RNA sequence: AUGGUAGGAUAGUGGCCUACCAUGGUUUCAACGGGUAACGGGGAAUAAGGGUUCGAUUCCGGAGAGGGAGCCUGAGAAACGG
C-alpha cells in the first residue's frame, strides 16, 4: 500500500522454494525407501510429509463445511430471485413498533 | 391535470388536500377548463351540499385573477342574462360545457356516478369511507379535500383516506386570501387551537405504547386546563388534535362549549407513570368527556327518554352522557379505551391550583347510570359490545351531514338497580324489529343482528326476577298461523315448497323466530339466522341476501329451508 | 429418486465426475422407510420380480429375547430413549435397528412367577434389572432391521449391556 | 351420514371418516361383481367427499388460502399431493426423497413450496418438478417464511438460526439460541416477532431488520409435574395476542400487556399440544382450537369453556381450516383422512354448497 | 476426500447415503492437465491357392422419442407396447 514492493499465487518477495523441496521431499522418501533395508534410516516420513502440511493447515478444511453441516457464505446460483422481494410489509409505522420493541408489553 | 389527461390510466385518481386559502373556485375552475380542452363529454359535478361549484363554474371560462365573488347578485346566479358561454353548433367546449351544461350530482348516488366518465369530488372526506369508495371507483375522479378547517375533518381522516387508497395527489398549504405566514392568522390558530399535531406527536400516534394493566386515568381541573401554563398548553392542544382526529367533523366553537359547559367534566387515560422522571409532561393516553343529566345543574339523553316512553323516574335519575371518550387516532388496537371504560365503570364503582388532579382524590356524584349517543357504525358498536352500554332508542332519520342514523345506549353503572332499563331495552327490542325494513331498510345485516345480540344480552344482564318471557300456547300457535298454513309448512317439510312459498309464511315466522316462544324451542343462532332476520325482518330479496352473505349459491335458499324444518319439528 | 450408483462418487485420485449413464432400473436407491410406534401397518414392495420386501411403517409389539434363560414373548412398546448413531431419531421415536426402546415386559414378569413362584423383593439375575421391574419399564435394543423384515426382534440387555448403555444414556 | 356431537348441543358433522368406506373402492375389481351380491342402500347412501383416498395420510397437512388448494405428504412412500376445491380430487401426485416432517408454501396457489424431511436438505419445488435440493447445517425440525424481507428461517436442535434470506442467493443471520430449543417456530404476520420453542419453556423474539433479540419469556405451570418443552407458538391476526401449548397439554394464551399469567387450560390426556389455530375470520370471535395428538379442542379464549370438540378413532398430528368456514382438515395416521364441518362454528365454503344442506336436515 | 463403527437403503459388499470420530489418501516409477472425423481402433473374423500388409466379415462412443418432473407393471425395462 506504501509502494515499497493481489494474485497471491505469484509473491516475488516471498521466497517459496517448496516447489523442488516437495521434489527434494519426494527424493528424500525415494532414497530414504533404498536406505532403510537394513534397520532404519534417518527420517523417512517423520517432519517431512507433516512438514508440508503445517504450512497449509493441515489441510485448511472442515468436516461441517465439507457436508453442508456449516452455513456456507456463498450465492446459490438458481434461488435468486423466485420469491423476490416486497414492499413495506408492515402494516404498522415500525416506529411504534420500536416503542414495543423497547418497551416489551411482555417485558 | 394535463398529465392527467394524457396518460391512459383509468383509475385517474386525482386527490387535492389544502390547509386554509386554498382559491378551491378557480382551482376547480382551471381542472374544469383543462377538462373541456382534453376530455370526452363533461365533468360531473359532486359536492354534499350546494357549495361553490357556480363559482366554480364562474372561475372557469370567465372568472380571472380578480374574482369578484357575490351571494346572490353575482353573473352565475341570476339566471334571466346572456352570460357569453352561449353555445351553437360548434365544436367548442366552453360554451357547450357552461353554466347551461352544469352536471350536478349529489354524491349519495352511485350507479349513475359509476356510469360516468369523468367528475369532479369536493370534500371527500367528509362522505363515508364506503361511500367514498362507491364514489371514487375506476372512473376518472378529481378530488379536492380542505384540512384542518371550520366544518372539516383532520389529518387522521385524510390519513384514513390515504390508507383507504394505495395515487395521484398534492398538497397546498399557503394561503391564498391572505399570505402565508401571518403572524395574527398564526396567533389565532394558537388560541382556537387550529393547528393539529396528534400524529407530529412522538408517543401518542398509535397502539405501540404501555400495558392497559397500568393505566393512569387521572383527572384534570378545568380551571388548570384553561391556565396559560407551558405544559398546560402542551396537553391540551394533545387532547383537542385527539378530539379532533377522532370525530367526524370538527365545530371550532366546541372547545369552548367544553370548556364554558359547568355540567360537563373530563379524565385523562395515562400510561404506566415512571417514578424516574415524574416531572416531564406525558402524553395521556386517552381522553374522555362526559357530562351529568338530571335536574341538578344539554338533556338530549333525557329528551329522547321522555320521547321514547313516560319515564320521570329515568327522566330525574342522575344519568351520565358521554360527550367524547378516544384513544390516538391509531391506536385503535391497543385496547386501551376497554380499559379507561372499565376505569369509567370503576370510578363510578369507586400561582394556582394543582395540575395533575389525582384520580382517588375526587368525590363523585350518586349516579344513577352511564351511557353515550353514538353513531351506527360496526366498529363503534363493536366497543360498545366490549362495553356495558347496551343501545335502547335509535333515530329513524338519519343524519345529513353524517350519512349514519343516530343510536343511544345507556347502561346502570351502579349499585342501584331500577329494572325500567331492561324493561325499556325489551321495548327497544321490539321497536327495532318492527323497524326493520318500515324505515331501516337500507343497513348491514350483521350489524342489525349484533344490534339484536345487544338487546339480548340486555335482556340476560342484571335486574332480571319477574321479565322472563313466555312460550306460545295452543291457542296463541292458531292466532299466528292457520291450520293450512301449517300444513304448508309440512309441504315446505318435503321441500316441495319453493321460496316463494315459503317466504309468505316467512313474515309471522321472523316475529316468532325473534320471540322468546321459538328461542326457547330450538336455537339456530348461526349465519342461516342473520339470513333468516334478512330475508323476513329486512325484508331483502333472495339474490339481495345471497351478495349480503358472500353465499350466491342455493345455500341461502337451503339454510331458509333447514330453519323453516327445524320450526315444523317444534310443533 | 435417491441414488445408490457406484459412478457417482469420486475416485481414489478424486477424477470429476465422469457422467456415463443416467439413472436407470437396477441401482434404485429406495425412500428411507422411517417408521414410529402405532397401529401396525404393513407395505408389500415388489423387486427383482419375486422377491417381496415387508416395509413396517408402524408397529406395536415385538420379539425380545432374554439371553440368561434364552425365552422370548410377544411385549408391548413403550418408547425409545437411546439410539447410537443418532439423537433425533429417538425424539422421532422411529424403531430403527440396535434402537435402545422402553417396553413393560409384564409377561417376562409372568412366565418368572410361572417358573420360579417367588416375587422379585416388592438361579437369579443381576441386581441392576431389579431396579425396574418395580418401574415395570424394561429396557430392550432392536436385532432386525425392521425396514425389509416387517418385524421387530431384539433382545433385553444383559449385564455390561446396561452399564455400558446407562453410562451412554447419562 | 353422522350427527356426532360432544354432548353440547353442537352438531359435528364428520365427513369421509374410518367408519364410512370408499364407496367407489375397486369399480372393475369390486363393485362390479358385488352390484348385485349387495345392493347396499347404505353404501348408496355413502357420499364420498373430494374423491381420494390417502394412505397413512400426513405428518403435515396444508390448504393455501387463495386458490383453493390443498397440500398432502404421504408416508407410504415419500409423496407431495395436490388437490383442487375447484375441481375436487387429485390434482397432482409426485413422489419425493424423505418424508416432510414439515413443510411451508409460497403465498399464493402452489407455485413455490418449500419443503423439509428427516434430512437436512430443503426443497425448493416450482410448477415444474424438484427445482432444487440444499443443504442446512443442523437438521430439520421447523421452518417458516416471511415474505416481508424476504427470508425463510430454519432450525433443529442447537445455537444457530439459518436465516434463509433468498435475496442475493444465499443464507445468512445465524441467530444465537439458547440451550438447543427450536422445536417450533412462528411468525408474527404483522410485525415479524420471533418464536422458537425451547425445552425448558422459553421463547424467543427477534426483531429481524435489527438482527437482534429483545427479550425472553417463561412459562410455569402452577402443578408443574415435569420441566416441559413449549410445543408450539402461534401469533394472532390482529397483532395483540400470543399462544403458547407445551408437551403437558397445558395451552397459554397470552395477551401483551407485561403478565406472568395467561387463559391458561389444560387437556384431559395432556400427550403435546400440536398445534393451536385462531378463528378471528370468521364470526363469534374469541373462539380458539388447540389440538393433542388424540383431541382437538374449540373453545373460547375469554370465557375459558369449550365450545366443542372432535374426537378421531386414531391418532392426529396437523389440523388445517380454510378460513371463512367451519370446515377442518386432519392428517391421520391411518388410511381416511378425517374432515369435519361444524355448520354453528361457520358456513360451509363455495365448493361445499351442498355439503351445507345435505347433513344439516337428512 | 480417506478410513473407523453404527444406522438407512440395496438382491447384495459397500462412504452408496446419513450420524459421530480419526485426520488423512495418489504421485519424479508422472498423480492432475493440454491432441485425436477414437467413418478410428478390435485376431472381431475367415481369408485373400500372390489384387505388396487384408479386396471383404463384424463389434463399434452415447442420448432420446416435442420438452423438463414423477409414477407404473414384467425372471425381462426407470418402456417410445403405459
Amino acid at each position: 500500500a506504501n509502494g515499497r514492493l493481489i494474485d497471491i499465487t505469484e509473491n516475488p518477495y516471498v521466497f517459496d522454494d517448496e516447489d523442488f523441496y516437495r521434489v527434494l521431499l519426494n527424493d528424500l522418501i525415494d532414497k530414504k525407501i533404498s536406505n532403510a533395508h537394513n534397520s532404519e534410516s534417518a527420517a523417512i516420513t517423520i517432519t517431512s510429509t507433516n512438514a508440508r502440511s503445517n504450512n497449509k493447515l493441515k489441510k485448511n478444511i472442515d468436516t461441517k463445511a465439507s457436508k453442508g453441516r456449516k452455513l456456507n457464505y456463498s450465492v446459490q446460483d438458481p434461488i435468486a430471485n423466485y420469491e423476490a422481494p416486497i414492499t413495506s410489509g408492515y402494516k404498522w409505522s415500525d416506529d411504534q413498533i420500536d416503542e414495543f420493541f423497547a418497551g416489551l408489553l411482555g417485558q | 391535470f394535463i398529465d392527467a389527461i394524457s396518460e391512459k390510466t383509468l383509475n385517474f385518481t386525482v386527490a387535492l388536500t389544502a390547509g386554509r386559502g386554498r382559491g378551491k373556485s378557480a382551482a376547480l375552475g382551471i381542472s374544469i377548463a383543462a377538462a373541456v380542452s382534453h376530455g370526452y363529454s363533461n365533468i360531473f359535478v359532486t359536492s354534499p351540499s350546494p357549495e361553490n361549484l357556480k363559482t366554480l363554474f364562474e372561475f372557469i371560462f370567465k372568472g380571472f385573477d380578480a374574482l369578484g365573488y357575490q351571494e346572490h347578485i353575482d353573473y352565475d346566479i341570476i339566471q334571466s342574462t346572456n352570460p357569453d358561454f352561449n353555445k351553437a353548433i360548434v365544436r367548442v367546449d366552453i360554451k357547450r360545457d357552461h353554466r347551461q351544461t352544469i352536471q350536478y350530482i349529489v354524491p349519495q348516488d352511485h350507479q349513475v356516478l359509476g356510469q360516468a366518465e369523468l367528475v369532479v369530488i369536493d370534500e371527500a372526506a367528509a362522505i363515508p369511507l364506503p361511500i367514498v369508495k362507491n364514489l371514487l371507483g375506476p372512473y376518472l375522479v378529481f378530488m379536492a379535500s380542505t384540512i384542518n378547517g371550520y366544518e372539516g375533518t383532520g389529518r387522521s381522516l385524510s390519513l384514513k383516506l390515504i390508507q383507504q387508497l394505495r395515487l395521484r395527489e398534492i398538497s397546498l398549504d399557503e394561503p391564498i386570501r391572505y399570505a402565508p405566514g401571518d403572524p395574527i392568522e398564526k396567533w389565532l390558530n394558537k388560541l382556537l387551537c387550529l393547528d393539529v399535531t396528534l400524529i407530529k406527536n412522538p408517543r401518542f400516534a398509535t397502539r405501540g405504547t404501555p400495558h392497559p394493566s397500568q393505566c393512569n386515568l387521572f383527572v384534570v381541573n378545568r380551571d388548570t386546563l384553561f391556565s396559560y401554563h407551558p405544559v398546560s398548553e402542551n396537553f391540551l392542544e394533545k387532547m383537542m388534535a385527539l378530539y379532533v382526529s377522532s370525530h367526524y367533523k370538527n365545530s371550532p366553537n366546541d372547545l369552548q362549549l367544553m370548556s364554558d359547559a359547568p355540567a360537563h367534566k373530563l379524565f385523562v387515560l395515562l400510561p404506566p407513570i415512571d417514578p424516574k422522571d415524574g416531572g416531564r409532561i406525558p402524553d395521556p393516553l386517552c381522553v374522555i368527556q362526559i357530562a351529568l343529566e338530571g335536574e341538578i345543574s344539554g338533556d338530549l339523553i333525557p329528551w329522547l327518554i321522555s320521547q321514547q316512553f313516560q319515564d320521570e323516574e329515568f327522566a330525574s335519575l342522575s344519568g351520565a352522557r358521554i360527550v367524547r371518550i378516544a384513544t390516538n387516532p391509531e391506536y385503535a388496537s391497543m385496547g386501551y379505551g376497554s380499559r379507561a371504560i372499565e376505569l369509567l365503570r370503576d370510578y363510578f364503582e369507586g400561582t394556582l391550583p394543582p395540575l395533575l388532579l389525582k384520580l382517588s382524590e375526587q368525590p363523585p356524584h350518586y349516579l344513577h347510570y352511564l351511557g353515550v349517543s353514538y353513531g351506527l357504525t360496526q366498529s363503534l358498536h363493536k366497543f360498545w359490545k366490549n362495553n356495558s352500554f347496551v343501545p335502547v332508542y335509535l333515530r329513524q332519520t338519519a343524519n345529513d351531514l353524517t350519512g349514519e342514523h343516530t343510536c343511544v345506549m345507556l347502561n346502570v353503572l351502579e349499585g342501584r338497580e331500577s329494572n325500567w332499563l331492561v324493561e325499556f331495552a325489551k321495548d327497544f327490542r321490539k321497536r327495532f324489529l318492527s323497524l326493520l325494513s318500515y324505515d331501516f331498510h337500507k343497513f348491514t345485516a350483521v350489524q342489525a343482528l349484533s344490534v339484536i345480540e345487544s338487546s339480548k344480552k340486555a335482556q340476560d344482564l342484571s335486574d332480571d326476577e319477574k321479565h322472563d318471557n313466555k312460550e306460545l300456547t295452543r291457542t296463541h300457535l292458531d292466532d299466528i298461523f292457520s291450520p293450512f298454513d301449517l300444513k304448508r309448512l309440512d309441504s315446505y317439510s318435503n321441500n316441495l315448497l319453493d321460496y316463494h312459498v315459503i317466504g309468505d309464511m316467512i313474515p309471522m315466522l321472523a316475529l316468532l323466530y325473534f320471540g322468546d316462544k321459538m328461542g326457547d324451542s330450538v336455537k339456530l343462532s348461526s349465519v342461516q339466522s342473520a339470513i333468516l332476520l334478512a330475508i323476513g325482518l329486512q325484508r331483502k330479496n333472495i339474490d339481495t341476501i345471497a351478495k349480503e352473505l358472500n353465499l350466491p349459491s342455493n345455500q341461502t335458499i337451503a339454510m331458509f329451508a333447514k330453519i323453516m324444518r327445524k320450526m315444523s319439528q317444534y310443533f | 429418486g435417491i441414488s445408490r450408483d457406484s459412478r457417482h462418487k469420486r475416485s481414489a485420485t478424486g477424477a470429476k465426475r465422469a457422467q456415463f449413464r443416467k439413472k436407470r432400473k437396477f441401482e434404485l436407491g429406495r425412500q428411507p422407510a422411517n417408521t414410529k410406534i402405532g397401529a401396525k401397518r404393513i407395505h408389500s414392495v415388489r423387486t427383482r420380480g419375486g422377491n417381496k420386501k415387508y416395509r413396517a411403517l408402524r408397529i406395536e409389539t415385538g420379539n425380545f429375547s432374554w439371553a440368561s434363560e434364552g425365552i422370548s414373548k410377544k411385549t408391548r412398546i413403550a418408547g425409545v430413549v437411546y439410539h447410537p448413531s443418532n439423537n433425533e431419531l429417538v425424539r422421532t421415536n422411529t424403531l430403527t435397528k440396535a434402537a435402545i426402546v422402553q417396553i413393560d415386559a409384564t409377561p417376562f414378569r409372568q412366565w418368572f412367577e410361572a417358573h420360579y413362584g417367588q416375587t422379585l423383593g416388592k438361579a437369579k439375575i443381576e441386581s441392576s434389572v431389579e431396579s425396574q421391574f418395580s418401574a415395570g419399564r424394561l429396557y430392550a435394543c432392536i436385532s432386525s432391521r425392521p425396514g425389509q423384515s416387517g418385524r421387530c426382534d431384539g433382545y433385553i440387555l444383559e449385564g455390561e449391556e446396561l452399564a455400558f448403555y446407562l453410562r451412554r444414556l447419562t | 351420514v353422522l350427527k356426532s356431537t360432544s354432548a353440547n348441543d353442537v352438531s359435528v358433522y364428520q365427513v369421509s371418516g374410518t367408519n364410512v368406506s370408499r364407496s367407489l373402492p375397486d369399480w372393475i375389481a369390486k363393485k362390479r361383481k358385488r352390484q348385485l351380491k349387495n345392493d347396499l342402500e347404505y353404501q348408496n347412501r355413502v357420499e364420498l367427499i373430494q374423491d381420494f383416498e390417502f394412505s397413512e395420510a400426513s405428518n403435515k397437512i396444508k390448504v393455501s388460502r387463495d386458490g383453493q388448494y390443498c397440500m398432502a405428504t404421504g408416508t407410504y412412500k415419500p409423496q407431495i399431493h395436490v388437490y383442487d376445491f375447484a375441481n375436487l380430487s387429485l390434482k397432482f401426485d409426485r413422489h419425493t426423497d424423505a418424508e416432510n416432517v414439515d413443510f411451508t408454501i409460497l403465498s399464493d396457489d402452489w407455485t413455490k413450496s418449500v419443503h423439509l424431511q428427516n434430512d437436512r436438505s430443503i426443497q425448493f419445488q416450482n410448477k415444474g418438478g424438484l427445482h432444487y435440493t440444499t443443504r442446512i447445517p443442523k437438521f430439520g425440525r421447523s421452518l417458516v417464511y416471511n415474505k416481508v424481507n424476504c427470508d425463510l428461517y430454519v432450525g433443529a436442535s442447537g445455537n444457530e438460526l439459518y436465516r434463509l434470506n433468498l435475496e442475493k442467493g444465499r443464507f445468512l443471520n445465524p441467530f444465537k439460541l439458547d440451550t438447543e430449543g427450536v422445536n417450533h417456530v412462528s411468525i408474527n404476520e404483522v410485525n415479524g416477532l420471533l418464536a422458537a420453542g425451547t425445552e425448558t419453556n422459553v421463547v424467543e423474539f427477534w426483531d429481524p431488520r435489527s438482527r437482534s433479540r429483545v427479550s425472553k419469556l417463561y412459562l410455569e405451570n402452577n402443578i408443574d409435574n415435569r420441566p416441559f418443552q413449549v410445543t408450539t407458538t402461534s401469533f394472532r391476526n390482529d397483532g395483540l395476542t400470543f399462544a403458547c401449548g407445551t408437551s403437558n397439554g397445558y395451552s397459554y394464551i397470552y395477551d401483551l400487556r407485561t403478565s406472568e399469567p395467561s387463559i391458561i387450560k389444560d387437556q384431559g390426556y395432556g400427550f403435546d399440544i400440536k398445534k393451536i389455530i385462531w378463528l378471528d375470520n370468521v364470526g363469534t370471535e374469541n373462539k380458539i382450537v388447540t389440538c393433542d395428538k388424540r383431541i382437538a379442542k374449540i373453545w373460547d379464549r375469554l370465557d375459558g369453556k369449550a365450545y366443542a370438540s372432535m374426537e378421531p378413532s386414531v391418532d392426529i398430528n396437523d389440523i388445517e381450516h380454510v378460513p371463512g368456514t367451519g370446515m377442518f382438515f386432519t392428517a391421520n395416521e391411518s388410511i381416511p383422512m378425517h374432515t369435519y364441518y361444524i355448520p354453528s362454528l361457520g358456513p360451509s365454503p363455495r365448493w361445499c354448497s351442498f355439503l351445507d344442506s345435505i347433513t344439516e336436515e337428512l
